[PDB]
């Protein structure tokens, strides 16, 4: 007969782990609560919550569960089964999930001082708002607030988690270093605790652990950002192709189309809130809205190039600012009857000729004005994009 | 009556058999658990979600002192059956998992020696979370892990270990996830090489603890890229092929942006198709989406030189002229660093005929130009996306998993050649 | 603590938790319900089906659990497991994929005098209407029917805790803002039983739509695409990029139809006006490529085989082209050598001929295709405001 | 609280295993009665069917019966089901692994021993779907509900009857009910079915099917596909009044029409059932649009093709012309050589003219026959669906209509 | 019923669940073990799980569980609860994401001899390899394979209740045909204990795919477009939409590329029928495109920079036409422009009469492509 066997007879002949150990009427029952992020495994920002491998810290002392060590074989610590020894449930209240206990139930640890140490697993999903108005470079901070669901602060009292040395005491998510699993997509910058009670209802002690995750771009650049400057480059490029080789549509349009593929990617992709719109979504509209006015003007120059004599006669204010203005700044530059009739198709051909190089000018001009307004437009967004830092203190 | 029903109850209510309490004499000992894994088949491994699925059967063996008996006392029982609720057993839990199970699916009888020795060989079902390594995909090979640990005990209560089979003469531990080759189905589009187990202690941690031990089994699985070759890879190649011969086609026939732009179209959708079958990952860019980068702006290259190429065949001497040095290098060296191939009405018609034939031949002259410049252009892309295309998946083809499967061990795992 | 022990191991020795906690089978229990919604999980038009978490508040009187607090030194207040005293089975009456009633069955407070408040979670899928007529703008009126399920009145009376449910701790949701919410308790008597009143007690929340995602997302790009689409007409028909101008819009269209199927809910209740703002467009583009196909036609419209029409030449050679101030509309072999000179000048009148008739169609296609640009941008405008003025005039 | 010692009582000698049976044969009816809340969904992707019922199931155990002058006049007492006897009645027909009941709430027990249960329940039915005419199709599947432990020679299901006469019916409630939005209840009988093909002797000789003929609201598939998809394969008509110029881009209007159906393909094949019986109306339409549109290709290359032909590369024969022009009732020598040449070319010309006269004439014929053709093909197509409508009996040879 | 409970109360007074229903300890129970398959919910070939809902049927004898029915009232039949009795320890091994044994634990009859009869309902996703080679024509031979897990021969004895499970109840699958059904018992030994077979049932169901789905989703496309890449040739080269119809059938055939890829199983164990068809399609473009563009720029080939080779012109020009039967200072600088014109328009003709050639050859390569591919396994 191991005396561990009589020593759980001896604990456990009336003890009752429905009751908080209160040794003294009012006494209040300190815990100290911390986390061990083994791996953040998701943030799903489509239903705006984030999935984590956990491991509760839990630490509190019963006061019944004591014992003198030298009575028996030198048993210092015990190991319980959870469901045999009081507990606070200490909870994910933000739980995006309808999940709001552990998952594992580990064997909780008494020592012979009754210093009863639990760390149990659990996988959980907690809702998280998105702040979607930098996305796809955008830093969320997402929150996990733990408290007692029955235990007010008037029975129980949180602490933060002591350290391996018992002097110290731990304000931040342990993360070990070994058995860690790096998420891909985001980069952890800083991981505070703080206890955080409420003002209008006194009795709101919990603790909130914070995760400020930085993401990491890569795919999505690779995947719209490219491909959209590509498109720019093309709708930059449609200004300089001839009227007459008939492919000014043909490439501007396509533009639009493959724009409107791009966003066919983009749809499953961006989050579905409305209080902002994404940088991603007005880079693509931008795109969009460029493409659209590219054609527009693609669709005035050749109205314009084959505008003739004998359907239009051109204004004076053209003729002088088209042809006296813009090329300065621009560097353009430029048997009886049969002759009179080939003198008549001349002059008609030379009006043509003035049309179409007024087309020529224009053309020009839209391409250096498109380039410019490109050019500022992208700048600007991926300026914006980039100084969306992180803040330095976490304001735990 | 049955022996089995009295030897139960003398093994387990008579002797007041604490299922809670840990097989030991003195609490000062340790729990030797002994543990191995049986890859039953391998369901899936599903990158966009980083998750491994698979069905493993996982073989427990310890010593519990308290379930011995006589054999020959109770008329020569020499194994017994007991449900897992009934016993003390190691609960091995598998830490790392996205879904979470952390269990077996089952939980079978134990079997019970006379001697005490216990083995359990429960199935599961196990969703872990590895990260998938995206570098060279499709043509890529992954690093999953399955950790198990004693969360229950610490490693001055139970050690777990590597369970250890008896070859002729000597014991050799069993370093490696066993399968059965006979009953094993091979997955689709993901094949097992080396599959090693290793158990691992960490000194930076105490033995006082639950992180101190764990038991590893590895699984190094290459993806069979056929369904990816057949589908995205070939189709998108000769795509781009076809747009390298925009090059070739006449100005005169108002076709030549068309079929690059209708190349690009092609590979945006191309570019959806890939996009929807990754994780957003960001270690480094996939070997298929770098190489769709590539291509994509070189046919926005192509592109921009078929636009400067018809720009210059359209060149009029009414909007432009032609330089002596553009056309005196252009039709000098390319062709042959190229190898390429009443009176009054009277006298004004001939003026105007002149004049147009003066014209006309200003006009083929860019025409000439654009030619010349089109074929440099050919000569110059062409090779470059041949060799671009070839070297990128010729580098992702000889990517191999390493002939060892650990950095620096030389011991190559594989039940062939069981060491010590 | 042994004081609390001894409570516990006092109140359940005789203590049946089947039995309803009344002091004679004639009283009725009154059980306050107060509801609490957290967040907003989700609405789901396709299925009807508003997932909301939300928290219950219940307090009844147990008379048999009161104790004397002087008696067990002083013990004010306890918690109890929900699985070891009676508790009313309210359920939701709409519920759709989700538990009918509470699941989790937590911890509950009892004071000395029998007051039990408990305060269970849940996640509630309400099934209620859905009006998609004036989506992305709708106003989505949404219910939640608590009630007692197998007891009725004078057995188990229901009461609503408060006029309204708390949203003092309603997380934002991102998507929607709760305009009014209220809770409304009913009496109903069946004919059958005319003294036996049946009590629910109905949570209705009217929320709003943000339409910022959907707007940006959906009805820009159908923006761009009916304003492209009467951009057709001011391109002329000597460019052959007409028709592949047309075509690519449309293929554009289609594309970004399969992104509105993605994005907007499946449902066949009703037409939204986000669908029928959808179909306008198609049906835009299409009779913009009937009519552009007609001009096309009687664009090449052959000089010698078909004779110019007087009405048509009336119309669109005179009245119409004044009308426009704005455009820029018109408004032996020694006799054979000579006879051959007069040949080619016979030839010469006869072509300059065909081409002037020929060009007179071209003059009455273009004036018909400026008319046609007017008439497609005033009715594009128009109908944009006309289905998108029912409701911002309402929201007003 | 007499309930209190009533309880008590009743549940003092009660084992939950027992069905009740007064004696040997003696066979307890079963009266069930479903209740239809929510239609939730049909999915025909899986071919399920998620709907809530509240499921009334009454028997009589004659274990649970009191007095009720011994104690103070109660008479009908609620118990949990959890310690009482059931009848295990299951939902055979369920593509998950769900038979039970998803509430499991009390049963009121009544003073002669009647229980009156009543759960709530959610129920994923099977459901094959008759894909034939998709989308403007009915469905009619149905909701099984058999003992899964007793057989016919213990239990009796049967359908419950309120004032007589036996409930046939469903009972969907006139006033709180929501319809499902894409699918309208027109008929819901339920009647007792035998297998006759297995004795009484086992369990499944005897269930209770309660139908739900379904017609789907073609609604949201007109209006996103079906117009939108008519709309744009009604553009290939439009290629026969292009030019054959070789810049009225009639090929270019034809093949991009069909990528348009292509694209219209892949949005249907993404929300279509794969029964693979038979092929859903709106793929035949797709199909019947596509060969139409390649038909329409086909005969644009045709036309391009004739209208394109030159003396030296095409010879006009005189019977091919006579054909399409009677069936469509529907320095001296410098200038001499000068005048040869215009006088050549002009000849040429005029040769061509006759071919684009050809190609013209073909142009109109064939686009009053495609016309015709792709108007009577839709018409037809889009017709049958219309037609196709719920039979006005639930069950053909009965003249009942099972309706409350 | 008093007797009924009197009957229970007795049977289970001393009853151990954990014991094996055996006399002695050396002997075995012996269990008939049958299969009824419901309906086959589904095949996912990409991880090559079948969903079948199924019926297990377990008849084994309990000696303890006898009574007299004299003594009970003429008691002959009595339902207990499944979880009150001992119960053999069925395992699916091919178990795929689904529950390995018996879960829902339904009630069994038990006739006064002892004889229990169990039929629990159970959902198996059984993990059966997928010969993805002459897809959507394929035959899937799949099993599922039984047996006790802890125990073994001499301790629980497993025997087929009848060559074939039981098919009388199946719902017809609708996306597939049972072609024949069969269930047959191994014992496999081993060296180290030579004397304890181990006993397992394996059904094998031969499943025949009903392939109108995926014919008329992949194929009929496929076929359209396999048909219009050759259609190209008839079209002359004067007009401009040469390059844009053969462009615009490659583009309609990448968007149903995204179409079957939607559709069509993602594995790679071996190349699918169906995704041959495609690959021979895809290449079937890209070479008319190719020939498309070598023909234009024959057509577009300037006479002053090219001279026609004697062989092209002597071959093509003379050969070609008869075996077919449906084709044929001012004045100087005029007769320049004739005869340029002139040899460009023989130019023109050698670009029509390989163009025909090419279609004639193009039509009967597509032809042939799309009998070989199929007719190979349509032969049946
Ligand atoms: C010819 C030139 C282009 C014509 C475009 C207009 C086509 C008609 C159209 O769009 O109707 C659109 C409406 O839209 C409107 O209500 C306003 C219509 C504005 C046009 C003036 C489409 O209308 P609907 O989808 O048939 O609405 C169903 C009405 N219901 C909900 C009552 C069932």
């Amino acid at each position: 007969s191991v005396m561990e066997d009589t020593l759980l007879s001896v604990l456990f002949e009336t003890y009752n782990p429905k009751v908080r150990p209160a040794q003294t009427v009012g006494d209040k029952v300190t815990v100290r609560v911390g986390l061990t992020l083994t791996n953040l495994l998701i943030l799903n920002e489509k239903i705006e919550e984030m999935t984590t491998n956990v491991f509760l810290n839990l630490a509190w002392t019963d006061y019944r569960l004591q014992w003198d060590p030298a009575a028996y074989e030198g048993i210092k610590d015990l190991r319980i089964p959870s469901s045999d020894v009081w507990q606070p449930d200490i909870v994910l209240m933000n739980n995006n999930d309808g999940s709001f206990e552990i998952t594992l139930h580990v064997n909780v640890l008494v020592q012979h001082t009754g210093a009863v140490s639990w760390q149990p697993s659990a996988i959980y999903r907690s809702s998280c708002t998105i702040k979607v108005m930098y996305f796809p470079f955008d830093w969320q901070n997402c929150t996990m607030v733990f408290k007692s669901y029955t235990y007010d602060t008037s029975e129980v009292t949180l602490q933060h988690a002591l350290d391996a040395k018992g002097e110290r005491e731990v304000k931040e998510i342990v993360i070990n270093k070994d058995a860690f699993t790096e998420n891909g997509q985001w980069s952890i910058e800083h991981k505070p605790s703080r206890k955080n009670w409420r003002s209008d209802d006194p009795s709101y002690e919990d603790v909130t652990f914070y995760l400020i995750i930085q993401r990491k771009p890569l795919f999505y650049i690779v995947y719209t950002i490219i491909p959209c400057i590509l498109i720019s480059i093309l709708a930059i490029l449609v200004f300089y192709l001839p009227p007459d080789a008939g492919e000014k549509m043909s490439l501007s349009i396509s533009a639009l189309l493959a724009v409107t593929v791009f966003l066919l990617l983009l749809a499953d992709k961006v989050p579905e809130t409305s209080l902002s719109v994404p940088i991603i979504i007005r880079y693509l509209m931008f795109i969009m809205i460029l493409v659209a006015f590219s054609v527009i003007l693609s669709v005035v120059v050749l109205n314009l190039h084959h505008r003739s004599p004998n359907t239009h006669t051109m204004p004076n204010w053209i003729r002088q600012i088209f042809i006296e203005t813009l090329p300065p700044f621009l560097w353009i530059q430029r048997i009886k009857y049969i002759a009179e009739q080939l003198e008549s198709a001349s002059e008609f051909d030379d009006l043509k000729k003035d049309w179409q190089y007024v087309a020529m000018v224009a053309d020009r001009l839209f391409l250096y004005v498109f380039f410019v307004i490109c050019s500022i437009g992208t700048f600007s967004i991926f300026l914006d994009a980039s100084h969306n830092v992180p803040p330095d203190n976490p304001f735990a | 009556v049955n022996e089995e029903e009295r030897l139960i109850n003398d093994l387990l209510i008579v002797n007041k058999y604490n299922k809670h309490v840990r097989p030991v004499k003195h609490n000062n000992e340790v729990v030797n658990i002994a543990l191995s894994l049986t890859l039953s088949n391998l369901i899936s491994l599903k990158e966009t979600d980083e998750t491994l699925t698979s069905n493993v059967w996982m073989d427990h063996a310890w010593y519990d002192h308290r379930l011995t008996w006589n054999a020959s006392e109770y008329s020569d029982i020499s194994i017994l059956r007991l449900p897992p609720e009934l016993v003390w057993i190691p609960d091995i839990v598998l830490q790392n998992n996205n879904d979470g199970q952390y269990h077996v699916a089952y939980f079978c009888n134990v079997l019970v020696r006379p001697n005490g020795y216990v083995t359990w060989l429960p199935p599961a079902i196990f969703r872990s979370s590895c990260p998938i390594n995206v570098l060279y995909f499709p043509f890529d090979w992954q690093n999953c892990s399955l950790k198990f640990t004693a969360l229950n005990y610490d490693a001055n209560e139970i050690t777990m270990d590597l369970m250890t089979d008896t070859i002729d003469g000597k014991d050799y531990p069993i370093e490696w996830i066993i399968i059965d080759p006979e009953a094993f189905t091979e997955n689709g589009e993901w094949e097992i090489i080396h599959k090693p187990a290793k158990k691992n202690i960490y000194p930076d941690k105490f033995p006082n603890g639950t992180n101190y031990q764990d038991v590893t089994f590895y699984l190094i699985i290459r993806r069979k890229p056929l369904f990816y070759v057949i589908n995205f890879i070939t189709p998108c190649v000769l795509i781009s092929f076809l747009a390298s011969l925009a090059f070739y086609l006449p100005a005169e026939s108002g076709e030549k942006m068309s079929t690059a732009i209708s190349v690009l179209l092609a590979q945006a959708v191309f570019l959806l198709l890939t996009s929807q079958r990754l994780p957003e990952t960001a270690l480094a860019v996939p070997l298929i989406g770098k190489y769709l980068m590539f291509i994509m702006s070189l046919v926005t290259g192509v592109i921009v030189n078929c636009g400067i190429v018809l720009n210059f065949h359209f060149r009029t001497p009414s909007t432009h002229v032609l330089s002596t040095r553009v056309k005196q290098i252009f039709l000098e060296k390319l062709p042959r660093i190229l190898h390429m191939s009443g009176i009054d009405s009277t006298n004004y018609i001939v003026k105007q005929i002149k004049e147009k034939n003066a014209y006309d031949e200003e006009v083929g002259n860019w025409n000439l130009v654009g030619q010349t410049i089109d074929r440099l252009s050919m000569f110059i892309i062409t090779p470059v996306m041949v060799l671009g295309t070839i070297f990128i998946f010729v580098m992702g083809n000889f990517n191999h998993p390493p002939a060892k499967p650990f950095e620096g061990d030389p011991f190559d795992y594989s039940s062939d050649h069981p060491r010590c | 603590s042994e004081h609390e022990t001894r409570l516990v191991a006092n109140l359940l020795e005789n203590y049946n938790k089947v039995i309803r906690p009344v002091e004679h089978h004639t009283h009725f229990v009154d059980i306050t319900v107060g509801l609490q919604l957290i967040q907003l999980i989700s609405v789901d038009e396709v299925n009807q089906i508003v997932e909301t978490n939300v928290r219950l508040r219940q307090q009844w009187i147990d008379v048999r659990l009161r104790w004397n607090p002087a008696d067990y030194g002083g013990i004010k207040k306890i918690r109890l497991p929900s699985d070891d005293v009676w508790l009313p089975d309210l359920v939701l009456y709409n519920n759709a994929d989700g538990d009918f009633a509470i699941v989790h069955m937590t911890k509950l407070l009892l004071d000395y005098t029998g007051k039990i408040m408990w305060t269970p979670p849940a996640i509630f899928k309400s099934y209620c209407e859905i009006i998609v007529t004036h989506f992305p703008f709708d106003q989505q009126n949404c219910t939640m029917k608590l009630g007692i399920w197998t007891y009725d009145g004078t057995k188990v009376s229901i009461s609503p805790e408060s006029d309204r449910p708390d949203l003092s701790t309603f997380m934002e949701s991102g998507e929607w803002v709760m305009k009014d919410y209220r809770g409304w308790k009913h009496w109903v008597y069946y004919t059958c039983c005319p003294d036996t009143p049946y009590l629910d007690i109905t949570y209705h929340f009217i929320m709003q739509r943000i339409p910022l995602y959907f707007v940006v997302n959906v009805i820009i790009p159908c923006l761009l695409f009916s304003f492209l689409t009467g951009l057709v007409f001011y391109l002329p028909t000597d460019s052959g990029e007409k028709m592949t101008l047309s075509i690519s819009v449309l293929l554009s269209l289609t594309v970004f139809l399969l992104v509105i199927v993605e994005l907007i809910p499946s449902t066949s209740s009703a037409v939204p006006l986000i669908g029928k703002y959808m179909l306008f467009t198609m049906i835009f583009v299409i009779s913009s490529i009937i009519i552009t196909v007609v001009v096309i036609n009687t664009h090449h419209r052959s000089p010698s085989t078909h004779t110019m029409p007087q009405w048509v030449r009336k119309i669109f050679i005179d009245t119409i082209p004044n009308v426009m101030f704005f455009s820029t509309m018109k408004r032996p072999d020694v006799k054979s050598a000579i006879e051959g000179v007069k040949y080619i000048a016979e030839h010469m009148k006869s072509d300059e001929e065909s081409s002037n008739a020929a060009e007179e169609w071209k003059y009455v296609a273009m004036v018909i295709d400026h008319i046609l640009l007017c008439v497609f941008m005033l009715i594009c405008i128009i109908g944009t405001v006309s289905v998108f003025a029912g409701r911002l005039i309402e929201l007003s | 609280n007499e309930e209190g010692r009533l309880i008590e009582k009743l549940l003092g000698d009660y084992d939950k295993r027992i069905i009740p049976a007064k004696t040997l044969d003696h066979i307890i009816d079963v009266t069930l009665k479903l209740t239809l809340t929510n239609l939730i969904s049909l999915n025909e992707k899986e071919e399920a069917l998620t709907t809530n019922v509240w499921i009334e199931i009454q028997w009589n155990d004659y274990r649970l019966s009191w007095n009720t002058s011994e104690y103070e006049g109660i008479d009908l007492v609620r118990i949990p089901s959890e310690l009482l006897w059931l009848p295990d009645v299951v939902l055979e027909n369920n593509v998950d692994g769900q038979f039970e009941v998803a509430y499991y709430a009390n049963v009121l027990v009544y003073n002669d021993g009647s229980m009156y249960w009543l759960p709530p329940a959610i129920y994923r039915s099977t459901c094959p779907i008759a894909v034939t005419y998709f989308p403007f199709d009915w469905q009619n599947c149905s909701l099984v509900f058999r003992s899964q432990t007793y057989n016919a020679h213990e239990v009796n299901l049967q359908l419950s009857a309120e004032e007589g006469e036996a409930v046939e019916w469903i009972h969907i409630d006139p006033e709180d009910f929501t319809e499902n939005g894409e699918w309208t209840i027109r008929h819901r009988p339920a009647k007792k079915n035998y297998n006759w093909q297995l004795t009484k002797d086992d369990t499944d000789f005897q269930e209770i099917i309660f139908f739900l003929i379904i017609q789907r609201k073609p609604l949201f598939y007109i209006i996103n596909i079906i117009a939108p998809c008519v709309l744009i394969s009604s553009l290939v008509v439009l290629v026969y009044f292009l030019p054959a110029q070789a810049g009225g881009q009639k090929c270019t209007l034809s093949i991009s029409v069909l990528l348009a159906q292509t694209i219209f393909l892949f949005l249907i094949a993404q929300k279509v059932p794969e029964t693979s019986l038979n092929v859903p109306l709106i793929g035949k339409y797709l199909i019947f649009v596509m060969f139409v549109s390649m038909l329409i290709v086909m005969n644009c290359v045709i036309v391009l093709n004739v209208s394109l032909r030159t003396p030296n590369t095409h010879s006009l024969s005189e019977k091919i012309k006579h054909l399409f022009l009677g069936f469509l009732p529907k320095c001296v020598e410098a200038c001499n050589f000068i005048a040869k040449s215009t006088k050549e070319q002009n000849d040429s010309g005029s040769e061509n003219e006759n071919w684009v006269l050809i190609g013209k004439v073909i142009d109109k014929a064939c686009f009053w026959i495609a016309l015709l053709l792709f108007s009577i093909g839709t018409l037809a197509i889009f017709l049958t669906g219309h037609f196709n409508q719920v039979p006005e009996f639930p069950f053909p040879g009965d003249p009942r209509k099972y309706v409350p």
